[PDB]
């Protein structure tokens, strides 16, 4: 695994024991994006500051933003064992655990124009059979650096793939090129 | 042994690195064989031993086969005990691998009886005080330089002397003068070599090719062929 | 340009740019570091990207001094493979790393110029023309004959030769030559190239009157050089090089020095770089960075390019990693002995060691071919003789190995062989032996009609009747 | 150093199950990373240098290397 | 070569 | 030329139905050095071709937890670090057939002559796995080397691994040409697997074998020093695949690869360059594992898989004479037999420089014809005597008579082991040589007529008696009335060279 | 440590006569080993100066003091950095030192010896007793010519 | 940072500011017959040595163009 890995994992155990797994999930998104915005990231980073400055901040920030108190009790640990400079890793890791334990998969589909969402909903339920996921989070970005249609990132982080819209053209390219 | 399955999670050469359930992991120096998939298309698995536990219910194997066609997250079989060879008079006559599998295309050999290949030592007070000579009925080496029984003794010499007549003409005086039995174990046996001696050894009587289980040997052959746990623990 | 870097580590030579998120350069891009000079001015810095480490980060060693460069610093990804001028803009001009001049005349013609780093030429363009050109040594044009066309090496460890020897090479060669010559000085001193570079103008190569004019091309990266520019300096050299075979289609005539610095100066910093140690300190990838280069000089079936290349082998260590990855591949090879150096018989070049490809009957005629077989042959039983000799007493031998010993040591003297750019060290003048007086030479001696002359006849002479002349003068001195 | 023995997931998570207690694990030491004749074992907070300790199996130990937060 | 010239004086 | 460009893109465009399937893909994180760090290919198999956004192609070779560290076999100047890396499923294979004979390929098994391209309908994997036990035979067929010293005292048969180990610039690239040559009567496929050479030096092998007409039945698969690590690691296992075609197609083949240790030095590269723990030598710990399991695929097959088998000459340079170093203890270790080579001996005249008091044969005289064995007999005794008083050559003059005579024997010996390059002897030539010799009707010329005796010698034989040719050949033994033939010419050969 | 060394040694130079023709003569000393040249630093800075001045023990003990082991100890620059004087009457005479080494060495196992040879080998060593010196007490140029 | 005196009393946490100066010496003339310690720094105890004109430690090597044949 890796630090971000553990502690995330770690989190989720904790925060799944004691069913808070959408509070937790409010909370770390809620933690995103108080630790970017990089002066206060540095600032719990930066080693040379006291510890003590820093718990006063930290549990002013969980006062002003209403974390839970054992989401709180993780970066009061990560603020104890130095593994605050991870914190932007970390955080970033928890998401794809708390979607191995709720059981749901997400995946990408770039298209070229927005869809009206029945085969997308065809395409959600297509993933979610072939991978077992009870609910998929299907999501999806407007590009235009696609040609035709539109493919599926799914897996672990994109790790299968079915594409529709700029294949033909390269296996186009390809059976003309014989080489 | 039971539910106790594990997933592959790093494949770097012959030395794998498996993940368990938290609770249940095996001990070092314990087999466990990784229910791998064949290119071809057909189940092929794979057999490898516990060496060090890694910590976050991880430990790292060492393959006593190939690992080629092998992917993370591959079920990997935990098996409670350690390589378990068949043991007895059904190998006799018989040529095995590392893994105790015939590879000498007679058939199978009935894993009636199954000792583990990780053993400790017998005992002290199991052990004999008596230096005794063994008897090979060669004058040569009964006169000027004899052997023990239940001693080692090394061999010193080199190629195309009368080596390997000499270790047959072992087998077949400990099986006729006593009620001996013989076990040869190829480390990094040369796969022509072993086809020469097991050919040679079926002629000279010493595997009885009409009647096996007749026969005064049982070869086992780790290979150079095979990956160097095979070659080590042959 | 649109792609604007900063400098995130800083660490010797080796410093790692911090690049936009998606923008990044590609390996071997020259990056450009706007730095600060010494005193209150801009400097620039020429980097080259060797990996990309993941985080939008890239490894890149420098060609300059970092000392005085801060983190945080402006990058300029120029997006290319740090292109050198090429053509006649280089002929008689002393060049850099960087290819700019440091002879301290106008700018170089930037109108055509070439990238630094270039795939080797493919198998179907290659020659199969077995030659022998002329070199006026005694020693290699009859032991070790040099190909026309073909790569040449020098082997030895810090004071037997290699580079009076190419010296000697340069001036019996460089304006015999048709075509036009390159030079590239890599991790060598700068006292011999500023030597090297005086006495090419007084030679008549440089023609410093018209620049223009000229036949030789010098790239130079001494050993005050940071590890970065003593690594691609014989790029340089061989990128102008290839211009002269390929485009110009003229035979080239590329002389390197010691290429045993473009191999430690990779083994330096690849440490920083990250990489794992290899055998006994070198870098993981000693083998390919040598094949690179020495792949890509190649005769093209269209020019060709004559390489004669010095290789230090480290402690006389002959086995070491660097030069026994050389020798696989060089044609001929020339071994230098200490214990010749030792002695006196300079070119110290060991006999028994240096082998050739062209000394083959076929290729280099059966008279020559069997005289360089006797020879060799009566050397090696000398050699095997040697501590029959050392302990048991000269006088007890037999009548044909007697024979045997007096032949060897004439022979062994006269493959010394006064050399005109070094008559500063042998204290005579120097003499060019065509080929075929050095085959009636040593079938002389080993016929059995020079029995008569002393030893030390045989010592520093030109040819033949020098040997004889020399006897004579001595038999004289003895008597009166 | 980016990693650590104890850095299992399994103590992280009884680590924020309650941050400020009385006691910690004073005898009582969960092994964990058995690799080759060592052990770091997580707890035995109050142990001494060159103490013996007892497994599960049987197995006598002798505390050696008393790191921060494991002992092996 | 320092082994090497030990197996040359050992022969 | 007008409509046929159409009608192929009529067809090309008829032919796939545009299929889908799910691909296993990753990004790049960090690349250099030959190596890549890619990240998401989950389901991808240990030693399996992956294939990069700018064509570059890998193998992932070790699959880690957080990344699959990717050699590539090629440059990776123009990976993104970014871009999409999808597996391609399947793992290393070459394209086989027939119309690879007089080719010369690079370790992809395309061709690098510019000769056109090898319509191959078969395919075979790289690493495939060599024949067990029971499809095995015992080698008893003869490989004919032409080298008179080799074929009498370390016979080579077909099925045999046997290495070709000596210093540098002793003549082993040589003994590997000497027998692609001498394979000309024989029905022999030959391969040739050059390694890190220099491009010339390949040009000139194979301008050599089409001059000497040897390239109808040989192949040449060539990756020179500037290749990836990967490309000159992976060049014996296609060699070794081709061979296996031809093998398994009941023919009988023979494989040379030339400087082994540079494979090992390719390997090693790549191994350091993913981090793995080194050995020594930083070679790592499988570089055993690498040889063995490519030398275990030469085989002699069971006369009910074809009775074809498939030769193998390793070529492996030793540094200073440490035949103790690492890799050279590997192969020896694994070969059935070692030749050495002696810079001394090259040196000294005798080409080519076999050492034969220290190479050795494991197969025998079960590698050597009936003719054969009888005159290598003598032959063997008669040169063991003579290292035995070579001691007493200085001394000889007060030595017993039957002392100098051995000496003299042995040292006139000598002269006929001596043989030009690229000049491979036919068996009954050879025979022939070494029954003059080894019996003493070349004991009253000297030293310096001993090779020239022979040549006329053996010219005359082929010349004037071809019976004593086809009762060799046929037959096979050493006949009475060959015996008879051969004296007779000796006598007349000795009475046309005293004629001068 | 190769560059270490270069960086620092070559500033020792030769300027032009634009510069001044000022001169800094660098003399570097590196201690061996009990005689390992095979080892890093001193084949590092061999191969970086100029010449070197190669002193043995054994001939320090054996009363060859200073005890130059000439015939590996060399002059890069050679006659050059030597008067018209010095040049004339020493230009030949390393070259001639290292072959009556070479035959002194062969001359030991001989027992026979010719008239010139046996001359050729007093002169050595008539030399070789010249080329002693005692410690801080120098001679000029016009006394060594 | 490597330390030219190797403080003892260099304190976890203490300030450390930046001369903005590359590592020079102050050289002229006065040198001759006294003895210093790499930081030109009188350690003969006579006293103090005038210097202005502070050259550098790491100047640079004279190059091809700005170099003579050694002749005297
Ligand atoms: N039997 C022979 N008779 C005469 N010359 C020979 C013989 N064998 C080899 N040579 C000569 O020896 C030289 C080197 O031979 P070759 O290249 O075959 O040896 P090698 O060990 O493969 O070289 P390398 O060490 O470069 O790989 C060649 O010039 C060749 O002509
Ligand atoms: N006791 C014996 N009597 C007669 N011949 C023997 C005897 N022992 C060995 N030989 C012969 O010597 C040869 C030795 O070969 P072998 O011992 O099989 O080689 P290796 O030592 O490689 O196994 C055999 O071919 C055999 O015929
Ligand atoms: N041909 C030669 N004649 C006389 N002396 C030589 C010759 N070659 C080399 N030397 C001696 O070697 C010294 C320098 O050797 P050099 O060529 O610089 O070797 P390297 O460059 O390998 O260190 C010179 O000072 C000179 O004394």
């Amino acid at each position: 695994d890796s630090t971000a890995s553990r502690y995330a994992s770690a989190l989720a155990d904790v925060a799944d024991v004691t069913g808070t797994l959408e509070a937790t999930n409010s909370d770390v998104e809620k933690l995103i994006r108080i630790f970017s915005e990089e002066p206060v990231y540095y600032f719990f980073a930066n080693p040379v500051i006291s510890i003590d400055n820093k718990r006063s901040v930290l549990d002013e920030i969980i006062t002003t933003s209403g974390l839970q108190p054992h989401t709180a009790n993780f970066i009061n640990i990560l603020i104890d064992s130095e593994r605050i400079n991870l914190v932007k890793e970390i955080l970033n890791e928890f998401e794809d655990v708390f979607n191995k334990i709720t059981g749901t998969e997400v995946a990408v589909v770039t298209s070229v124009v927005k869809l009206e969402n029945d085969h997308l909903a065809q395409i959600a339920k297509g993933v979610q059979k072939i991978t077992g996921a009870k609910n998929v989070r299907i999501k999806t970005v407007i590009d235009p650096s696609l040609v035709a249609g539109f493919t599926i990132r799914y897996g672990n982080e994109g790790s299968k793939l079915v594409d529709m819209s700029v294949k033909k053209q390269l296996e186009e390219i390809a059976a003309q090129l014989e080489m | 042994e039971k539910k106790n399955l594990g997933r592959i999670a790093q494949i770097i050469g012959p030395v794998l690195d498996v993940a368990f359930p938290p609770g249940k992991m095996p001990n070092i120096y314990n087999a466990l064989i990784v229910k791998g998939r064949d290119t071809a298309g057909q189940p092929m698995n794979v057999t490898c031993e516990v060496q060090q536990l890694l910590g976050n219910n991880r430990v790292r194997a060492v393959a006593m086969s190939a690992t080629d066609g092998l992917t993370r997250g591959m079920e990997v079989i935990d098996t409670g005990a350690p390589l378990s060879v068949p043991v007895g008079g059904a190998t006799l006559g018989r040529i095995f691998n590392v893994l105790g599998e015939p590879v000498d295309n007679l058939g199978p050999v009935d894993t009636r009886t199954t000792s583990p290949i990780h053993r400790s030592a017998p005992a002290f007070t199991q052990l004999d005080t008596k230096l005794s000579i063994f008897e090979t009925g060669i004058k040569v080496v009964d006169l000027l330089a004899p052997y023990r029984r239940g001693g080692k003794i090394g061999l010193f010499g080199g190629a195309g002397v009368g080596k390997t007549v000499l270790i047959m003409e072992l087998i077949n005086n400990i099986a006729k003068a006593h009620g001996g039995v013989s076990v040869f174990g190829g480390v990094g046996e040369r796969t022509r070599e072993g086809n020469d001696l097991y050919m040679e050894m079926k002629e000279s009587g010493v595997i009885n090719e009409q009647n096996i289980a007749e026969s005064k040997v049982a070869l086992v052959y780790g290979q150079m062929n095979e990956p160097p746990g095979a070659r080590m623990r042959v | 340009k649109k792609n604007l870097g900063r400098i995130a580590q800083i660490i010797g030579p080796v410093l790692d740019v911090a690049f936009p998120p998606g923008k990044m350069p590609n390996i071997y891009n020259a990056l450009i570091v706007k730095g600060r000079d010494t005193a209150g001015q801009p400097m620039n810095v020429t980097c080259e990207v060797q990996q990309l480490l993941g985080n939008n980060r890239v490894r890149a060693v420098a060609m300059s001094a970092t000392d005085g460069l801060t983190r945080g610093m402006e990058v300029i990804d120029t997006g290319a493979p740090l292109s050198v001028p090429v053509g006649g803009a280089t002929l008689g001009r002393i060049f850099n790393v960087l290819g700019e001049p440091v002879d301290n005349l106008g700018p170089v013609d930037t109108r055509t110029t070439s990238p630094i780093h270039r795939s080797a030429p493919a198998f179907t363009q290659l020659d199969t023309k077995l030659s022998i050109f002329e070199t006026g040594i005694k020693v290699v044009d009859l032991l070790a004959p040099y190909r026309r066309g073909g790569k040449i090496g020098l082997f030895g460890g810090a004071g037997v030769g290699k580079t009076v020897l190419i010296m000697e090479l340069i001036n019996n060669i460089a304006k015999a030559h048709g075509g036009v010559s390159v030079f590239g000085g890599v991790g060598e001193r700068t006292r011999e190239g500023n030597d090297l570079y005086m006495e090419m103008k007084e030679s008549g190569v440089i023609n410093e009157q018209n620049i223009a004019e000229s036949k030789v091309a010098l790239v130079y990266g001494q050993m005050n050089e940071p590890p970065g520019a003593r690594m691609r300096v014989g790029l340089t050299a061989l990128t102008m090089a290839e211009y002269f075979r390929d485009v110009n289609e003229q035979d080239v005539l590329l002389f390197i020095d010691n290429i045993f610095r473009f191999v430690q100066a990779g083994s330096e910093v690849s440490a920083l770089l990250g990489r794992m140690p290899s055998a006994v300190g070198y870098q993981p990838t000693l083998s390919t960075e040598m094949g690179s280069l020495q792949e890509r000089i190649t005769s093209t079936k269209e020019g060709s390019i004559t390489s004669i290349q010095a290789v230090y082998v480290p402690a006389d260590d002959l086995t070491d990693p660097a030069p026994a990855t050389t020798f696989a591949h060089l044609d001929a090879t020339t071994v230098l002995s200490r214990g010749l150096a030792a002695k006196g018989i300079y070119p110290a070049v060991d006999p028994l060691d240096s082998t050739s490809t062209m000394l083959q009957p076929r290729i280099v005629g059966e008279e020559h071919y069997e005289i360089a077989q006797r020879v060799k042959e009566t050397l090696q039983r000398y050699k095997e003789l040697q501590d029959i000799i050392a302990i048991l007493g000269l006088d007890e031998l037999s009548e044909e190995d007697r024979l045997t010993v007096a032949r060897a040591r004439k022979i062994e003297r006269f493959l010394s062989q006064p050399f005109f750019v070094a008559e500063v060290f042998t204290g005579s003048p120097g003499k060019y032996v065509g080929l075929a007086e050095t085959i009636r030479g040593f079938q002389l001696i080993l016929s059995g009609e020079l029995d008569s002359l002393p030893e030390q006849a045989f010592y520093l002479v030109g040819n033949i009747d020098e040997a004889t002349a020399k006897a004579m003068n001595l038999e004289m001195e003895s008597k009166l | 150093a980016t990693i650590r023995a104890d850095e299992i997931s399994k103590i992280i998570r009884e680590r924020i199950e309650g941050y400020n207690r009385e006691v910690k694990v004073v005898n009582t030491g969960t092994v964990l990373q058995v690799g080759d004749g060592i052990a770091r074992i997580h707890g035995l907070d109050e142990v001494m240098a060159g103490e013996l300790v007892e497994f599960e199996e049987g197995t006598i130990g002798i505390a050696l290397n008393l790191e921060s937060n494991n002992v092996g | 070569a320092n082994l090497r010239e030990l197996r040359d004086r050992i022969g | 030329r007008a409509d046929e460009i159409s009608k192929i893109i009529r067809e090309r465009i008829e032919g796939y139905n545009r299929e889908v399937k799910v691909v296993n893909t990753g990004t790049v994180l960090q690349v250099g050095d030959g190596i890549a760090r890619i990240h998401g290919l989950d389901e991808v198999m240990a030693g399996e071709l992956v294939e990069f956004e700018e064509g570059t192609i890998g193998i992932a070779l070790n699959l880690e937890s957080n990344n699959v560290g990717v050699v590539l076999m090629g440059d990776g100047l123009m990976i993104q670090e970014g871009s999409s890396v999808k597996a391609t499923g399947r793992i290393a294979q070459i394209p086989v057939s027939e119309a690879y004979l007089g080719r010369v390929i690079n370790a992809l098994a395309k061709p690098i002559d510019g000769r056109g391209e090898i319509t191959a309908s078969e395919s075979r994997l790289i690493e495939s796995p060599a024949p067990g036990i029971m499809s095995r035979r015992s080698v008893y067929e003869p490989l004919q080397t032409g080298l008179i010293a080799i074929d009498a005292m370390i016979p080579v048969g077909r099925g045999q691994r046997e290495l070709i180990i000596g210093d540098r610039q002793t003549g082993k690239t040589a003994v590997a040409t000497d027998t692609i040559l001498n394979q000309q009567g024989q029905n022999v496929i030959c391969v040739y697997v050059a390694i890190g050479q220099k491009a010339s030096s390949v040009a000139q092998v194979v301008t050599n074998f089409q001059e000497r007409g040897a390239m109808e039945y040989t192949i040449v698969v060539a990756e020179t020093a500037d290749s990836p690590a990967t490309l000159q690691y992976l060049a014996p296992y296609t060699g070794a695949a081709l061979a296996e075609y031809f093998m398994y197609r009941e023919r009988h083949t023979l494989i040379i690869y030339d400087d082994l240790s540079k494979q090992a030095q390719a390997y090693r590269q790549m191994s350091l360059l993913l981090r793995r723990p080194p050995g020594r030598e930083a070679y790592p710990g499988d570089v055993f594992y690498l040889h063995s399991r490519l030398l275990e695929r030469a085989a002699k097959l069971s006369s009910l898989l074809g009775e074809g088998s498939m030769t193998a000459l390793p070529i492996v340079e030793t540094q200073a004479g440490d035949v103790s170093a690492y890799i050279p203890t590997n192969v020896i270790s694994i070969t059935d037999g070692q030749i050495f080579l002696s810079a001394d001996l090259f040196n000294a005249g005798i080409r080519p420089a076999i050492n034969v008091g220290i190479s050795v044969s494991r197969v025998g005289s079960a590698a050597q014809i009936k003719a054969m064995k009888k005159v290598a007999g003598k032959l063997k005794l008669e040169l063991a005597q003579f290292a035995e008083l070579e001691a007493f050559a200085q001394f000889a003059s007060d030595l017993d008579k039957a002392t100098q005579n051995q000496l003299a024997r042995g040292q006139r010996l000598r002269e006929l082991l001596k043989q030009p390059q690229s000049a491979p002897l036919t068996v009954e030539e050879q025979v022939m040589t070494i029954y003059t010799g080894t019996n003493g009707y070349l004991d009253s010329l000297e030293l310096d007529q001993v090779r020239k005796y022979l040549v006329e010698l053996r010219t005359y034989v082929k010349t004037n008696k071809p019976e004593f040719q086809e009762i060799i050949s046929s037959t096979k033994t050493f006949t009475e009335e060959a015996e008879a033939l051969l004296k007779e010419a000796i006598q007349e050969q000795m009475e046309r060279f005293l004629l001068q």
